[PDB]
């Protein structure tokens, strides 16, 4: 799966680097301007992604929860390329999509559209307080003190601490989270009516 | 420090805390007692264009006290996080007044702090000025940082941003 | 632990440079000694020193930034340095048979300017975690002061020797360590029965106040947000509900937040709270 | 003190400053603040009379050097400050007037009630001075012309306002409304600046 | 006043393009003004050399001032030859130089940005390399050079500054910031040194 | 082996409109950036104006002759070239006029100073003299009859330099400008003095900043951001050029 993931990452990287409408590389300029003001994101329009290479859009719209983290990785790599002098510690960039697809009524979201990308309208009636979802999860083995790391994508498929000492038995669940070395992001729950 | 510079004119007209040194007669026209004179060792707030002259001519008539905007609290705030300091609320003309104070008192330590403050804030305002919005069809951080600039930095930012915008508009025409 | 020792010696140098903190430690120690030597008296000064962050920045900017950015690695060494300073300059009086066993580490408190860390419970996002932040607001709830165990001293009536055991929790120590099930060791290594020695053990008070942003500071259309501070020891009962407050502490997180098999797609977060200093 | 009116005056002048900066709306100078000018000028007269009153009272009376010097010195400083505020306001208005004259010598000669009599006379003579410059020796070059470099020799233009027929150097232009030309940029610059042709 | 506010102490990019357009460039003429041995009006210009214009021979490379090469390229009467530095091989070499030396700029010509823009707009069909790649390498060079500038504007002292090899458009766009921050850091220093 | 370039140069040793235009552009570039009012090049501008007049007459005559092959490219090039030259002179003159407006009183006090080493006749053109005089007079009349009429004689001077704040505006001598070190105007290096060769073999100038008591080496073919006061002497000798 490494080869396909790398191919997808490289394809969307080339989309970031090469796309331009008329004399201006829209997404290179947007990425640089976003980095300058410490806005680690990239608002990617969907018509542009369709026009560039419709195969990429097909791959994205097929399994969004598996492709979008790859696109965020590609955005991060492009950001390092165009904002860091070769020879880090740059957060994984966030992909913000803009679409003009037909709006699906909120009551029409049924068994189909599950795991699909849907565009819909409503009125917010509640906003939760900010939570904290971990992205970098520094972790240490309880018995043998085998410190490692876990990286979280936050796009739930449909991950947990390893159930192994992963390098005497150390038990079934030998891992405790090191909270002074982890990195978190804020998450908010809405409620659409 | 031009004569007709409105920024300098407005900077001159800022009240400053200054105590008196003489039991001067007949003054105080608008100082709460027109006819009645001003007592010695009286603390009064005077415009800079007046206190500057009154603190050199004469023992000088008026002794200038350290203003709050250059107090050790503000100095510590400057030395801690220069970028995230709301210098517009401290004084809308902070840099001009700091330059005037250094010129008056030859303060080699206030200057060494305000220059570093200016450099550190110039980095960030260049970052904000050179980042131009692109329409696919203003940022929150840019707008929340532009509220914390004095009348001097608000002009450097305007000039540099206009230059960057003109270059972008020409290149991509 | 070369870095730990380096931080300890650097903070000892800082304390030697600014003698005001040494004078304050001396004043606290002589006040405690005089109160012990002199009755309906209960005013005993706490083992806490308020150091100015400005002095630390002017002395060693690297240490100051380490305190303000990653206090979990810079505050324990500074506290150990303060404890060693107090012990070295202590008047070495006669022991009371309890202070020898009962730990009394010298805690640290901070003041001065914070800059980007002078926050409010609404603007306390997840990018401030593990950093030393100060939040201002109104105390709305205060838990009951409930003592918690941090060290149990045991006497084995077969060898005439005393065995202790340290306890750590997520809400007590900044650095993460293996939690202890808080069960007293009833048997020694060599099959000896032990009796717990209360009064030689060490318990510390524990309170959990709730600080919410001032209602007039709330943005148009939203109710005030709140954060939970965990005051301990000298800082218990320092606040009552309705008090406007400015709490300085380390914005910490705890838990596994899912990532425990029990939750695979469950999208809850971690429990975040401030360890008040 | 005594410069509060002057401080308000220069604050309003700052507003006019940024006001006209704003891109290029070629805004008209906000009507002269005559009322504030009158008050500060009256404030100056009171200060001058106070000096005259003190000087005559110093002569007949027994006044030591201290108060006689100090009161006069403070009044002089206040008068200088008021003069500086008035001068800054007038100089900004004069600079904006000069910019308008230079830019509109090829555009229009105009509400003029926003200007005092002195300012109206100044602008009226300044236009004549500019025309004198454009005719003395630098007559070959159009000193009032555009300051944008002449990139392209040939441009296409669209007629905004109908103007019937206008004679060019050799032929003639029939300025029919909503009709597009393709002519040299040299012979239509004045019309484009005035507001009869639009494109580029 | 006579000179507008935005033209006070800097050059508008149009004026930079005007300055660049006076530099000679090499063209392949599509006409022939060379009078045979066996009438016609000659150029006889006053701000350049007309010798190379009255002696044009079709498909024989000459050198004319850029604003005339563009004027002929408006029709199909010439073909601007791209300068040697404007090829994919040389652009890759310069990019490698920039990535290899993070302290100094590459030796690009002072008009590289302006010339690249002008040639891409008016002479888009005279490049031996695909223009969609030349644009992508020009943008990469601009990005690297912008990264190095932002990390050197961190050295804005009050004495001087050496911006070696910087282009003309980059200097022009950085002028109102550098030359107005250094002025303030100099005024502070001179105020301190009033003794 | 021995070098034979000397004999090769020996066997090869048996005011132009292009140079006039190049000097005009150099003067325009220097004028746009220099804080002070640079001296007027009277001779160059006289030649340039004569050239414009003669070329306009030539274009008119050729057009009349054409008004009776069909090669119109030379005429179009003549017209657009003349337009470009006129624009350059227009911008130069208007920048000088703006600087005159900014520093009117400073120029006046230079004129009235008998100890001054410069004169407006040697630093301003005739039209600039007339414009400066008329503009100063009319602005003086306006300010008088609007503000200074109601002010006493001790506070009626328009050039009071003895007040609380100096009211004559001087050019910012220590302003920071972008300089490109041309080197000596001629192609020969050893002939020109002040060119202390630096290490690494690159020749360089040497200028000292009195405020900081610092010596900086101005390498040839390099771009600097230097104080204008330090550069003024080299700039007057065309050894450097303002970018
Ligand atoms: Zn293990």
């Amino acid at each position: 799966n490494d080869d396909d993931n790398t191919e997808i990452i490289k394809s969307f990287k080339n989309f970031i680097l090469e796309f331009r409408l008329d004399s201006q590389f829209i997404y290179r300029d947007q990425l640089r301007n976003n980095i300058l003001v410490k806005n680690y994101s990239l608002t990617v329009n969907m018509e542009h992604l369709i026009g560039y290479n419709e195969d990429i859009y097909k791959k994205l719209s097929d399994e969004p929860s598996d492709i979008i983290p790859l696109f965020e990785t590609a955005i991060t790599q492009v950001a390092k390329r165009i904002s860091i002098l070769s020879r880090n510690s740059l957060p994984t960039f966030q992909l913000i999509l803009n679409s003009n697809a037909n709006q699906i009524p909120l009551r029409d979201l049924d068994s189909e559209h599950v795991s699909k990308i849907v565009r819909l309208s409503g009125i917010i009636i509640s906003t939760s307080v900010l939570s904290s979802r971990a992205t970098y999860l520094s972790i240490m083995c309880r018995n043998c003190r085998h410190t490692t790391s876990i990286t979280i994508n936050n796009f739930n498929s449909i991950v947990s601490l390893p159930r192994s000492c992963l390098s005497k038995n150390c038990g079934p669940d030998p891992y405790i989270i090191i909270h002074e070395s982890s990195k978190f992001i804020d998450q908010q729950f809405l409620k659409l009516q | 420090m031009g004569y007709y510079d409105i920024d300098d004119v407005l900077a001159d007209g800022t009240e400053f805390p200054c105590k008196f040194q003489y039991d001067i007669p007949g003054l105080g026209y608008l100082e709460n007692n027109p006819g009645r004179p001003i007592t010695k060792n009286t603390k009064l707030s005077l415009p800079l264009w007046l206190a500057r002259i009154l603190a050199i001519v004469g023992v000088p008539f008026v002794e200038l006290l350290p203003p709050d905007m250059f107090s050790t609290k503000v100095m510590n705030a400057i030395k801690t996080d220069p970028v995230a300091l709301d210098l517009h609320s401290i004084n809308s003309h902070f840099f001009s007044l700091a330059i005037k104070w250094i010129m008056l008192f030859s303060e080699k330590e206030l200057a060494n702090v305000v220059s570093e403050l200016l450099l550190q804030r110039a980095q960030e305002l260049n970052h904000h000025a050179s980042s131009l919005s692109i329409d696919l069809n203003t940022n929150i951080a840019t707008s929340t940082f532009l509220l914390k600039l004095e009348e001097m930095e608000k002009e450097i930012y305007k000039k540099s941003h206009e230059s960057y915008k003109d270059t972008k508009r020409w290149m991509f025409k | 632990d070369a870095v730990f020792g380096d931080r300890v010696r650097r903070f000892q140098e800082f304390l030697d440079t600014f003698t005001s903190y040494r004078d304050s430690v001396r004043s606290i120690q002589v006040y405690n000694s005089n109160n012990a030597a002199n009755s309906t008296s209960l005013n005993i000064l706490p083992h806490r020193i308020i150091i100015s962050l400005d002095d630390l920045r002017e002395f060693d900017r690297s240490f100051w930034s380490g305190i303000l950015v990653e206090p979990a690695y810079f505050i324990p060494p500074a506290e150990k340095a303060l404890t060693d300073l107090a012990d070295s300059m202590d008047d070495v009086p006669h022991p009371n048979a309890s202070a020898v066993s009962s730990r009394h580490p010298w805690k640290l408190s901070f003041k001065g300017s914070f800059g980007a860390h002078a926050l409010s419970p609404r603007t306390l996002t997840a990018q401030h975690l593990n950093k030393l932040v100060s939040v201002e607001g109104i105390v709305t709830k205060t838990s009951l002061v409930r003592p918690k165990l941090i060290r149990s001293v045991h006497y084995a009536a077969k060898t005439g020797r005393f065995h202790y055991r340290d306890y750590t929790d997520a809400t007590t120590t900044l650095t993460t360590r293996i939690p202890t099930p808080a069960i007293y060791p009833t048997e020694d290594t060599e099959g000896n029965k032990l009796t717990t020695e209360y009064g030689y053990s060490t318990f510390i008070d524990h309170q959990r106040i709730t600080v919410q942003e001032m209602p007039e500071m709330a943005p148009a259309g939203q109710l005030p947000r709140s954060i939970d501070v965990i005051l301990d020891d000298d800082l218990v009962d320092k606040t009552k509900p309705g008090d406007r407050v400015n709490v300085v502490g380390v914005f910490k997180s705890l838990g596994a937040g899912g990532m425990n098999q029990s939750n695979s797609n469950t999208l809850i977060g971690f429990k975040t709270l401030i360890l008040g200093n | 003190m005594y410069g509060d009116l002057g401080n308000k005056l220069v604050l309003e002048a700052k507003r006019t400053k940024q006001l006209y900066a704003r891109s290029n709306q070629d805004v008209n100078l906000p009507m002269y603040h005559e009322d504030i000018i009158r008050n500060i000028l009256k404030e100056v007269s009171n200060l001058r009379k106070n000096t005259e009153y003190l000087k005559e009272q110093q002569q007949l009376g027994m006044l030591d050097d201290k108060v006689a010097k100090c009161q006069y010195f403070v009044t002089l400083l206040c008068m200088e400050r008021n003069k500086r505020c008035l001068l800054a306001y007038q100089r900004l208005r004069t600079d904006i007037l000069d910019s308008m004259a230079w830019n509109n010598n090829g555009l229009d000669l105009m509400d003029t009630n926003n200007l005092s009599h002195q300012e109206q006379e100044y602008l009226k003579e300044y236009c004549d001075l500019i025309t004198d410059l454009k005719s003395g020796d630098l007559v070959d070059i159009d000193l009032s012309g555009s300051l944008v470099p002449p990139s392209d020799v040939f441009i296409d233009v669209r007629v905004l306002k109908d103007a019937g027929e206008i004679q060019t150097e050799y032929g003639v232009f029939n300025l029919i409304k909503d009709s597009q030309f393709f002519v040299r940029q040299s012979d239509v610059e004045r019309l484009i600046q005035q507001g009869y042709l639009q494109k580029i | 006043m006579s000179l507008p506010a935005h033209l006070q102490q800097t050059f508008s990019p149009e004026e930079i393009q005007f300055i660049v357009e006076n530099e000679p460039i090499k063209i392949f003429p599509r006409i022939t003004t060379r009078q045979k041995i066996r009438n016609h009006t000659r150029w006889q210009l006053i701000t350049t050399d007309d010798k190379a214009l009255n002696n044009m021979v079709a498909m024989r490379s000459t050198e004319v001032v850029l604003w005339i090469a563009l004027l002929l390229k408006q029709q199909s009467k010439c073909s601007i030859v791209a300068p040697q530095w404007l090829t994919t091989k040389e652009l890759d070499r310069k990019i490698q130089y920039e990535k290899t030396h993070p302290d100094r700029f590459s030796e690009l010509p002072w008009n590289w940005l302006v010339l690249a823009r002008i040639l891409f707009n008016k002479a888009k069909d005279d490049f031996h390399d695909p223009i969609h790649e030349l644009r992508g390498k020009i943008q990469d060079l601009r990005e690297i050079r912008q990264i190095k500038v932002l990390k050197g504007l961190k050295y804005l002292n009050e004495s001087h500054l050496q911006l070696d090899n910087l282009s003309l458009l980059e200097i022009n766009e950085l002028r109102p910031f550098i030359t107005e921050i250094m002025d303030k850091l100099r005024e502070i220093h001179t105020a301190s040194l009033t003794a | 082996d021995i070098n034979i370039d000397d004999i090769l140069a020996e066997l090869d040793k048996e005011v132009s409109p292009q140079q006039d235009f190049s000097d005009l552009m150099k003067s325009w570039k220097n004028e746009r950036c220099s804080p002070e009012l640079l001296p007027y090049p009277h001779q160059l501008m006289k030649r340039l104006l004569n050239r414009i007049s003669m070329q306009s007459q030539l274009i008119e005559n050729i057009s009349m002759g054409f008004l009776d092959n069909e090669s119109k490219l030379p005429l179009l090039c003549m017209e657009t070239e003349l337009e470009r030259l006129k624009f350059v002179i227009r911008s130069y003159i208007r920048c000088r006029l703006s600087k005159i407006d900014k520093f009117s009183l400073y120029l006046r006090q230079l004129n009235e100073d008998e100890n001054s080493l410069i004169s407006l006749t040697d630093l301003l053109s005739k039209d600039e003299i007339k414009y400066h005089d008329t503009h100063s007079l009319i602005w003086l009349k306006l300010v008088n009859d609007s503000i200074l009429k109601y002010m006493p004689e001790e506070l009626q001077a328009i050039n009071d330099t003895e007040g609380s704040v100096n009211m004559i505006d001087e050019p910012d001598w220590n302003k920071f400008v972008f300089i490109h070190v041309n080197g000596p105007p001629d192609g020969k290096w050893n002939e020109d003095p002040l060119l202390q060769e630096n290490e690494f073999g690159k020749p360089c100038y040497t200028v000292t900043i009195p405020d900081l008591k610092e010596e900086v080496e101005l390498t040839i073919g390099s771009i600097y951001v230097m104080r204008y006061e330090v550069i003024r002497d080299l700039l007057r000798d065309d050894k450097v050029a303002l970018i």
